[PDB]
């Protein structure tokens, strides 16, 4: 072949690199990568230790292997590192129902949410929103009504009217209704179904991709 | 009153066939994207050798061609109805090993995608397609003195059998073309229908105009093949059948009076097949419409 | 506070600092930078192609 | 009348 | 009254400085050909988008750190894989092959720059040490030697290290946004790091304090490269212009603007000669400045995404640039 021993060994070394590297990207492809995101002084920590720079968190439920990458302690410019996680498979976020009462943390949670549920990386890629501390926030209700923060509520200080309510406040700031849906999940400090949610959701998400991919649309 | 309306039929499917598939094979050059091609290519090979029967029919006995070419346009033709069926229903368990179970099926999609299932569905439509040209030779027939295309099945059996070497072959192609091909094509999307009704909720705000267009979709993708290609094998095999066991003048006569539409029928299918499964993702409707404005003027 | 008078102290003497510097007509620099381009132009196989005997890509 | 069907249309069988 | 009088101090030495840049304005920059590159090599083999590449000091070896957490050491001449080197943490955002040719240093979102290790006698690459100290994800990281490595991080600060005993030696502040860029002078004695504020700064390595202030852009400044004969910048920024600062006259020079062009720069680096200044773009394409009349002379298309790398041989043979379809080519 008019090269010396030397290059032909090169080349079946160069060979099983390709073959080691082929074999980790199909095993890689095979993780589901969930960027966990939230505002400050959420349930974040929480649900952490309840579903088990970049901290990383590997667990699996039911033969399906999760990553979730916490972009916590990392005070810069998001829209310089944020498009590293183009491609993730949804996005967590961690929201505290129990900070309408602490300018407004609330409203600050919601800027956040804008932001990043229409941004331009994210215009496919759904989102599985948690509302934590539903009981601490279902204890000051009966004290305090919303319309400390949420001027336009006219209803009753009841959980389940209030609760829909921010629901669908933060439901409706998403702009692409059309491509990617938000999943909402209702948890508290000891609730044993936030693994599920997340299986199930990331379940949908994924059925639904194979869907806009093999064809159909 | 049909010896010219059969040709023109067939010279207006030749005409839709290699647009449309001529389009979608330039636009395509996503997994399913292999089985779109391999579709592609069998609707653009099986309708441009058509011309040569086109021609044929005209004077419905006067082959002006070579002898050779009823081997090659005749394989053409068996192996292209072989591969475009096959494919389309490797294209359709493709979908359902997608679709259904996205997380215990990740291996078998690995393994039996468009990497192995087109070689092989691809092998066994030529592997299928030999009694075509075996058999099949070319004879002046002095009883007209026009030179037709015929088969003997004389180089193969013996004259003494000759009827049951036909209804042999005829039986075996519709059941290895059309029946378990249309089976599996029907099991893959009624399991797929059945998720899509399952995933997307009925009881959204406009969320379920993407339960209407899948359920649609599916509907017709199962309905257009199971009224293209019905028609042919069912008249096919009625006349094979009914003319050996017992059958009256008005019916045989009807069967070969609406034989050479029910092949114009099963030519049609060829050329739907980009407007049902490559132009309807809006995928390529954009990328097609670039590509067809970019290089082409703005004014005709 | 005490922080933003020393930050604004630090701030006026490093810019203070930046003063002191020696600058030169942007002509004379201008003309030096042509005359390195002009000088090196034999050496730049993106400039000047390379026969394809030499070119060690193909 | 039962003459073949293959001599007239693209498709023996 | 001193926090007026002192920011009263700082607007008197602004306006001495900018009339101080005007007294030096007699002429500009501006008072051919076309060229055409055909690509050689197309190296594949990763599987996501490519962060950053640097050649070797031979012109023969590659890096490429992409985001499977995998370095790889191409072989350009022949387009084999050398080695290839699984990361700690696939969020890598840059690399660097030391100028012996031993070290192939590689950091990002994690705050930590690793230097690997490339000929030892266990046969494999070993981590040699990880340099911790950044508060923020690491930009850009070049090897001054090989026991000196200098980092610059989303902290505001660049830090020269110490490989030795992992101890970060200097540190230099002055910056207000994020540091996305880094150049080593050629006699490796200066920097210039671009911060996302629209500045870029002249720092001395061996004392730490900064000498210029080189402002004028409009967004963030993706990119930076020296002149090779070590006295002009080339500033790539978002709002898609280049820009070649003078260190001497210490003011900028020439502007490389198009009206067709509204997608920032990605990456800069000048031609051995000094006159090309190429540039990649997010538009995917890359274009060849004229760096003397500022005029375009080319254009290297061929990539299906954003141009993310790039970087000119030390002997000009060669141009390899790198996009996040995964594909680096060598024109």
């Amino acid at each position: 072949c008019t090269l010396s021993a030397e290059d032909k060994a090169a080349v079946e070394r160069s060979k099983m690199i390709d073959r080691n590297l082929r074999e980790d990207g199909e095993k890689a492809a095979r993780e589901v990568k969930l960027l966990l995101l939230g505002a400050g002084e959420s349930g974040k920590n929480t649900i952490v230790k309840q579903m088990k720079g970049i901290v990383e968190t590997h667990f699996t439920f039911k033969d399906l292997h999760f990553k979730m990458f916490d972009v916590g302690a990392q005070r810069s410019e998001r829209k310089k590192w944020i498009h590293c996680f183009e491609g993730v498979t949804a996005i967590i976020f961690c929201v505290a129902l129990s900070d309408y009462d602490l300018m407004n943390r609330m409203h600050a949670s919601m800027k956040l949410f804008d932001s990043i549920c229409n941004n331009k990386w994210f215009t496919d890629t759904s989102i599985i929103l948690f509302l934590n501390k539903k009981d601490l926030f279902e204890e000051k209700i009966k004290k305090s009504p919303l319309t400390i923060c949420y001027p336009e509520y006219a209803g009753s200080n009841t959980y389940e009217e209030a609760a829909a309510y921010i629901q669908c406040q933060f439901e409706d700031l998403n702009k692409r209704k059309d491509t990617k849906e938000i999943y909402t999940h209702f948890t508290c400090s000891t609730d044993t179904k936030n693994v599920q949610f997340v299986f199930d959701a990331v379940t949908d998400v994924i059925i639904k991709n194979n869907l806009k991919d093999c064809g159909l649309f | 009153s049909s010896g010219a309306l059969i040709p023109a039929i067939y010279m207006l499917v030749f005409l839709l066939g290699t647009t449309g598939n001529g389009l979608v094979l330039w636009t395509v050059f996503r997994s399913a994207d292999i089985f779109i091609a391999s579709l592609a290519v069998a609707d653009l090979t099986f309708v441009v050798t058509l011309p040569l029967w086109a021609t044929y029919t005209y004077r419905d006995y006067d082959w002006p061609f070579g002898t050779f070419f009823c081997k090659l346009s005749s394989y053409l033709i068996f192996v292209n109805m072989y591969a475009s069926v096959f494919c389309l229903t490797g294209l359709s368990f493709d979908r359902y090993l997608a679709i259904v179970r996205p997380v215990a099926n990740a291996r078998l999609r690995l393994r039996v995608s468009g990497a192995v299932a087109t070689a092989v569905l691809w092998v066994l439509a030529a592997l299928l397609a030999m009694p075509v040209m075996v058999l099949r030779t070319t004879g002046d027939l002095e009883n007209t003195t026009k030179v037709q295309c015929y088969m003997d099945y004389s180089m193969v059996a013996t004259v003494s059998s000759e009827w049951a070497w036909e209804v042999g072959l005829g039986v075996s192609s519709t059941t290895v073309g059309f029946v378990v091909p249309f089976t599996i094509m029907l099991t893959c999307y009624f399991f797929i229908a059945q998720t899509i009704a399952g995933h997307f909720r009925k009881e959204r705000i406009e969320g379920l105009r993407k339960r209407r267009r899948l359920l649609s979709i599916i509907v017709v993708l199962v309905v257009t093949f199971a009224l293209c290609w019905m028609p042919y094998h069912l008249v096919k095999t009625l006349y094979m059948l009914g003319s050996l066991l017992h059958w009256p003048c008005d019916f045989d006569l009807f069967l070969m009076n609406i034989f050479p539409y029910c092949t114009c029928i099963s030519y049609v299918n060829s050329c739907l097949n980009p407007f049902l499964y490559a132009f309807f993702d809006p995928r390529f409707r954009q990328a097609c419409t670039s590509m067809l404005c970019c290089g082409q003027s703005r004014c005709a | 506070n005490t922080a933003s008078i020393a930050q604004a102290r630090k701030l006026v003497e490093q810019l203070k600092m930046e003063a002191n510097i020696d600058r030169i007509k942007v002509s004379k620099a201008a003309a030096d930078l042509m005359a390195y381009c002009e000088a090196h132009a034999k050496e730049d196989p993106l400039l000047t192609p390379v026969p394809a005997s030499e070119n060690p890509f193909r | 009348q039962r003459p073949r069907l293959s001599h007239k249309g693209p498709m023996p069988f | 009254s001193e926090l007026d009088q002192l920011r009263q101090e700082a607007e008197q030495l602004k306006n001495q400085i900018r009339d101080a840049r005007k007294a030096c304005a007699d002429a500009t920059l501006s008072q051919v050909g076309r060229i055409q590159m055909r690509t050689r090599r197309t190296l594949r083999g990763h599987l996501a988008k490519i962060y950053a590449m640097h050649w070797g000091t031979d012109s023969r070896l590659l890096v490429s750190a992409s985001q499977d957490g995998k370095l790889i050491i191409w072989d350009s001449y022949t387009t084999n894989k050398v080695h290839a080197i699984p990361l700690r943490s696939s969020w890598v955002m840059t690399c660097a092959y030391a100028p012996s040719g031993n070290y192939v240093a590689c950091g990002g979102l994690d705050n930590i720059c690793s230097i690997y290790n490339l000929k030892t006698r266990e046969g494999n690459v070993r981590v040699s040490r990880e340099l911790a100290g950044h508060t923020g994800y690491l930009s850009c990281c070049r090897f001054l030697d090989d026991n000196q490595i200098v980092t610059s991080s989303g902290d505001t600060t660049c830090a020269l290290w110490d490989i030795e005993t992992g101890q970060q030696t200097t540190t230099f502040t002055g910056h207000t946004g994020d540091v996305m860029s880094l150049s080593l002078a050629p006699d490796t004695r200066l920097f210039v790091s671009g911060a996302c504020d629209a500045s870029a700064k002249l720092w001395d390595v061996r004392e730490g304090m900064c000498r210029q202030t080189f402002t004028g852009h409009e967004s963030d400044i993706n990119a930076i490269c020296f002149f090779p004969n070590g006295n002009a910048f080339a500033t790539g920024s978002d709002d898609a212009t280049c820009r070649l600062f003078d260190l001497r006259a210490d003011q900028e020079l020439m502007t490389y603007s198009h009206d067709n062009i509204i997608c920032g720069i990605t990456s800069v680096s000048f031609s051995k000669s000094g006159r090309l200044l190429l540039a990649g773009y997010d538009d995917f394409n890359c274009n060849v400045w004229d760096a003397l009349k500022a005029d375009r002379a080319g254009v290297l298309a061929g990539h299906d995404n954003r141009v993310s790398c790039l970087g000119v041989t030390d002997d000009g043979m060669a141009v390899a640039t790198g996009s996040w379809d995964s594909f680096l080519k060598i024109w």
